[PDB]
């Protein structure tokens, strides 16, 4: 499984991110494969084994 | 004894639907194991009359009067001789003493006045306590009409007794 | 036929973006500091502005 | 954990001298949100000819209600209690309080009064605020009303109209009110008919299934108490038959799908009771201000 | 943290109440002029039927006063009506006296397990007893390691046939005289299983079978009736 | 004050108590008598004429009777079969024999053995244990299912593609075993039979699993019944008296109502879903406390 | 006291530590509040047992302690106990929707229907099951359906009763469906239909006269369609009652208000004896539920 602290901690890549739908669109929709959402602040990202 | 008191209300209650009188019965060593009655599930009753063979059948005889024809696909009658069955059947009320007592001390040590004619000291090792209900259709009653008894452990099996009704009725109900 | 008309009526709503013009300086919006309240919560603090 | 309030209307200075007299008072909202706007805020929202009191009750029930904080000049401040916190509640109430009372909120029966909340109103909107009464004077006068509720139909006679006279009348200490009769025009309304029909129904559905259901279970191991329950229903029998026919006979036979139905249905209709059956307490009094004009409550719930 | 109550008590009931371990019960009196009472629950202990004679008769030649009298006299009007009428307040932290918002007698206090549960609640009972000559309140006090308030209420009637047969047999004997329930439980907090010492106490002179209660935290409970 | 039933049922007590029999003096129980019956107060008639209890008697006769009359049927079914084939049974078990033996002495021990039974049948017997599971709803259930079974067509081969699949292993059989050198009989035997994968012969077996080894034994013999009433008579040498039990001269509700398998109702201690695992019996303790 | 360390007999790997992570404010039993407490007791593995009885899960479990999962680090767990009265928030995984607006109590967890049976946690034959929380209206209908299965199932054959529970055991509860397991009977079972019989023969007795014969008069007064269903369900008990007529009422001569107020005071203290069986107190009063609906904040 892919462990999303790795994508919250790592320092990514500047990219304008422009497509032509709604975000939660694209999402609820399951266009991708592949999906996490929280919509609080998750404290899942900060401990790390 | 509790079931005595509640089964004489009920039989009480009743009374107008089936004419059934209430009848209070104890028993002992001298018919069933303690194994048999420290497991006893239930008992069932059915009051059938010297001519009548049930009394949750028709009156005037019945349709499984015909013989069974030795067919495979319904055995006896079908579903509808076995529901029957289940019909002439009656439930009591019923508990256990296990631990051995003598009902004139016993009944005793309960409230009740036991007044007896002479104290014949009769001991017993495990006291069951039901009421049965016999069926006089009007208010007469016949002597010549018979009382079944099941008694249905959790296993599945049963034992069957019956009597007929004056060999309860031989000293008592000629006193009246 | 029953002996009467009858007179349908009938709702229909229909997605229609508008377009609107104003005046130069036509109202005036008065703004602040925005004020935050600290909400506490026991794993998280939210804060409304 | 504080909430704002704001009023979309023109507000005098004289509105908000005559608001801020409600300054530690309680006021229902449906749901917590950090801004709302002032048409939910109180009952009026709710309030209207055909729905009554137990609607309101019922919806109170799962209002969340909030003590008043502040007052500004456009927004309230409006602070959510907590549980085992003490905090200040001005009595409101139109019945006195003392020291250890335990306080229950209940719907306001005084709807458009000759006060009109001191004349506090708007365009449309009357602000309406709940009644902050004694526990047993709300379950007393839950009782009276229902039993307003149930003398509702036969007004027909006048000793009837005499008992709901007396019905109208309450006592309390240096307390006496009128009480609003929930039949209006010479018929009740909704929310009280259908309270009192499941009541009834629930009374007959019991009377004419314990006995079917105390031999059911007296066919296991038996006590004293069901011998008693079935002697009390022998003794309701005895003096319930006197009159009608003889031989009704009442089948040990019924299909089941006849008694699941009478199970549930009977369950249902006390289930939609517990609203008016059921008091949850909200306040009990650590001190009262004297004339008391307000109260130190500490809040339950 | 505690919630301060503070009380003007009159000079008639200050027997056996200077100690810190008390409990006072705002009861709804008969008379109107000052409309409750703060009676304490030892003379709910002199009223009730579960407690001994010999503790009785203390609590009688230690409250010769005309408030305990007339107290009595204002309890003694319903029969059975003592939950529609007692409402109470905390127990007292010292004695005119503060109340918060442990001792007891030995012979209303009660329990049903072994006392070996660490957290222990505690809560009051009364039972109302009809095979009296009217009603025969039993007052009661017990610790127990349970805190669902459900199956306090199934232990109870396991606990109380007796009560509950004698209700029944008021309602089916006495059919122009409805009682309400049986008793109320409500709870009053809960103590660890190391405070309880059974334990002796003197007061004005007089001997008393006391059972202490240390570190007891309170909670107040409601009224909750049951049958 | 209306004094309560309980009360004056208590202070009551009973007149007399005393002891009863079943018919067959099997049975003694005691009745009680208390004096606030209203069985007492309703001050019902009774009578007892002759002739209703002499058809008491034999309607009691008759419901004795059932089992009895099953069991002669049984042996002059196996009487009029000996008859019809001559006498020369033919064998339908699986055991080997030995020509240099005479079979004179256990043909008279076959006669001796049927004899014996006879003498020592019972209401609890192999046939009445075979035939109480017909008695049954599911019997007839699996009556009509067997019967739309055995009797389905050739597949076509789309089922065969497309279609789901198909799936009657080993018999459930009942057992009288009579041991003519002891004298003793046997009522109920349980057994498992199965047919030979090599000849068509029948191969019994212990319900735990062990092979049933009485038919080497000469001087006993054996009766095996089917769950579908079929009928065997088995001397040693694996030869079969085969026939079926005839049950038309008996009636119908007779028969249902003198002995029947039972369904349960629903009591303490079972699922209300139908077969789960069943938890422990309720079992009222004369060791323990009652608590 | 307040913050519970519990610990594990066996290591963790990764992809345990990476699913315990997961399980923060996540409420769990714990049957001792005590401090050094230890894991085979946490939870309800210990306390689970199929064909036994749900009533016995359900009244232990009500009668068990509650507590939140919080911090994890590696062989030790920091359960901490939520006081009462404070906001907290949970983070439930039983496929039940929630709401901003209503209360919450505790089940025993059933079977969806998809039949995972795998909550994340497994150590050895040793299994972490989660209790369910359910809102609460869910709650007291599984409570009153469980009774209704009591109730009604005793002295009789299994046919009977399979035809009713098959549609008596399914819920749908906002577009979710859900079955109860293990419905067997029980001495504790029992004692609830001892109280129910009780209550109901109660109120039964001293019930008013003219509540024995009020549907009767709104019957002949008006007609609704509730009232029509409530006129058919009178009338038919009373046909399997009474084959003859229903008398229409009069003036009721025994008016007292004083009675009618002891009376019905003493019936709502028997329908509240009666109700308090299915009735469960609450444990969770929501302030916000989050929009994926996996947690929420509720204050208690």
């Amino acid at each position: 499984m892919e462990n999303w602290s790795a994508l919250e901690l790592l320092p990514k890549v500047g990219i304008p991110t422009d497509f032509l739908t709604h975000v939660k669109t694209s999402a609820g929709e399951e266009m991708f494969e592949a999906l996490r959402i929280y919509y609080g602040d998750d404290p899942e990202r900060y401990n790390i084994h | 004894m509790e079931t005595h008191l509640y089964s004489d209300l009920a039989f009480e209650a009743r009374f107008a639907d089936d004419e059934q009188l209430p009848l209070h019965l104890v028993l002992d060593q001298e018919v069933l194991s303690n194994e048999e009655a420290e497991t006893l599930r239930y008992v069932y009753y059915r009051n059938v009359d010297s001519a009548g063979r049930s009394t949750g059948r028709a009156p005037g005889g019945d349709e499984d009067d015909a013989p069974a024809s030795d067919d495979a696909e319904d055995a006896v009658g079908g579903d509808r001789a076995f529901d029957r069955e289940r019909r002439t059947w009656q439930r009591a009320c019923f508990r256990v003493l296990p631990r051995p007592l003598e009902l004139l001390d016993y009944l005793r040590q309960s409230g009740l006045t036991v007044t007896l004619e002479k104290e014949q000291r009769v001991r017993m090792f495990y006291a069951v306590f039901t009421t049965l209900g016999l069926r006089c259709p009007d208010n007469r009653l016949s002597g010549a009409q018979t009382l079944h008894l099941r008694l249905v452990w959790p296993d599945g099996s049963y034992r069957d007794w019956e009597f007929l009704a004056r060999d309860l009725l031989r000293e008592e109900m000629e006193a009246n | 036929h029953p002996g009467f008309a009858l007179t349908a009526v009938r709702t229909d709503t229909f997605e229609v973006d508008m377009l609107l013009y104003s005046g130069k300086s036509c109202t005036s919006v008065i703004i602040n500091n925005p004020i935050v309240t600290k909400e506490e919560r026991d794993i998280s603090t939210t804060y409304h502005v | 954990a504080n909430i704002f309030c704001t009023f979309d209307h023109k507000l005098s200075i004289a509105d908000v001298g005559k608001l801020t007299k409600l300054v530690a008072a309680v006021v229902p909202i449906p749901q917590r949100l950090h801004l709302i706007k002032h048409y939910q805020l109180g009952l009026h929202q709710f309030v209207d000819h055909t729905r009554g009191y137990v609607r309101l009750r019922g919806l109170l029930r799962n209002m969340t209600l909030t003590l008043m904080r502040r007052v500004e000049g456009n927004q309230i401040l409006l602070h959510v209690p907590t549980h085992g916190l003490l905090y200040t509640v001005l009595n409101t109430g139109p019945v006195t309080w003392e020291k250890g009372d335990a306080l229950c909120v209940l719907p306001p029966l005084f709807h458009g009064p000759l006060a009109r909340e001191n004349l506090l109103t708007l365009g449309q909107w009357e602000l309406v605020l709940p009644w902050i009464v004694p526990m047993p004077l709300a379950l007393e006068i839950n009782q009276r009303l229902l039993i307003m509720g149930l003398f509702s139909l036969d007004r027909s006679y006048e000793e009837v109209k005499a008992a709901v006279q007396q019905l109208q009348t309450i006592t309390f200490r240096d307390a006496t009110f009128t009480i609003p009769d929930p039949v209006i025009d010479q018929h009740l309304l909704i929310d009280m008919k259908t309270a009192c029909l499941s009541m009834s129904m629930v009374a007959n559905l019991a009377s004419e299934l314990t006995m079917t259901y105390v031999r059911k279970l007296a066919l296991e191991d038996s006590s004293m108490l069901l011998v008693k329950c079935q002697e009390l229903l022998m003794r309701l029998d005895r003096e319930r038959s006197v009159g009608e026919p003889r031989t009704p006979a009442r089948p040990q036979h019924v299909s089941p799908d006849d008694e699941i139905a009478r199970l549930s249905a009977l369950f249902v209709m006390l289930r939609q009771l517990d609203d008016l059956i059921r008091e949850q307490v909200v306040f009990t009094v650590c001190d009262v201000s004297p004339d008391n004009k307000s109260a130190t409550c500490i809040f339950k719930g | 943290q505690a919630l301060t109550a503070r009380f003007f008590v009159p000079e008639g009931l200050v027997e056996f109440e200077a100690q810190p371990g008390a409990l006072l019960i705002r009861m709804e009196t008969g008379c109107d002029s000052p409309r409750h009472l703060y009676i304490s629950l030892y003379l709910l202990g002199i009223r009730a039927s579960n407690v001994s004679a010999s503790t009785r008769c203390l609590l009688e030649s230690v409250y010769t006063a005309s408030a305990a009298r007339a107290a009595l006299q204002w309890l003694d009007l319903g029969p059975h009506l003592l939950h529609r009428r007692l409402e109470t307040l905390g127990c007292v932290k010292t004695v005119l006296l503060t109340c918060v918002m442990l001792m007891i007698p030995k012979d209303m206090y009660l329990t049903w397990e072994e006392t070996r549960g660490r957290l222990q609640y505690v809560y009051l009972i009364i039972v109302y007893d009809y095979d009296g000559p009217e009603t025969r309140p039993g007052i009661y006090v017990l610790t127990s390691s349970i805190a669902h308030w459900q199956t306090l209420v199934d232990v109870a009637r396991g606990k109380f046939a007796r009560e509950r047969c004698s209700f029944v047999n008021r309602r089916i004997t006495r059919p122009r005289q409805i009682p309400l329930c049986t008793g109320v439980i409500q709870k009053l907090g809960w103590c660890l299983a190391d405070d309880i010492h059974t334990s002796f106490l003197v007061h004005k002179e007089l001997k008393l079978s006391v059972v202490r209660l240390d570190n007891f935290s309170v909670e107040l409970g409601d009224f909750r009736e049951f049958v | 004050d209306e004094v309560a039933r309980t009360d004056e049922w208590k202070g009551a007590g009973v007149s007399r108590l005393r002891e009863v029999w079943d018919v067959q003096h099997r049975v003694r129980l005691r009745v009680l008598w208390y004096v606030n019956s209203f069985w007492r107060s309703r001050e019902l008639s009774y009578d007892d004429h002759e002739v209703e209890l002499y058809r008491a008697l034999d309607a009691y006769r008759a419901r004795i009777a059932v089992e009895y009359v099953l069991i002669r049927a049984v042996r002059d079914e196996i009487y009029a079969v000996l008859r019809r084939d001559g006498g020369a049974l033919p064998q339908r078990f699986a055991c080997h024999v030995s020509r240099n033996m005479s079979w004179r002495v256990v043909w008279e021990l076959c006669r001796h053995a049927l004899a014996l039974w006879m003498d020592w049948a019972d209401v609890r017997s192999c046939i009445i244990k075979a035939l109480t599971p017909r008695l049954s709803r599911g019997a007839a259930a699996a009556a009509q299912r067997a019967r739309r079974q055995r009797e389905r067509s050739a597949p076509k081969p789309q089922e065969l593609l497309f279609g789901p699949r198909n799936e009657p292993a080993e018999q459930t059989w009942y057992a009288d075993v009579v041991r003519c050198v002891r004298a003793q009989v046997d009522l109920g035997v349980e057994v498992r039979a199965a047919r030979c994968p090599r000849t068509g012969l029948w191969i019994v077996r212990d319900r735990r699993g062990r092979l049933r080894r009485w038919l080497s034994q000469p001087e006993v013999c054996v009766l095996y019944v089917t769950p579908d009433l079929d009928f065997y008579w088995v001397l040693p040498g694996g030869f079969a008296v085969s026939s079926r039990v005839t049950l038309h001269g008996l009636a119908q509700r007779a028969l249902r109502d003198r002995f029947q398998n039972f369904e349960a109702v629903l009591a303490r201690g079972m699922h209300v879903e139908a077969g789960r695992q069943e938890p422990e019996t309720p079992r009222v303790s004369g060791r323990r406390l009652p608590f």
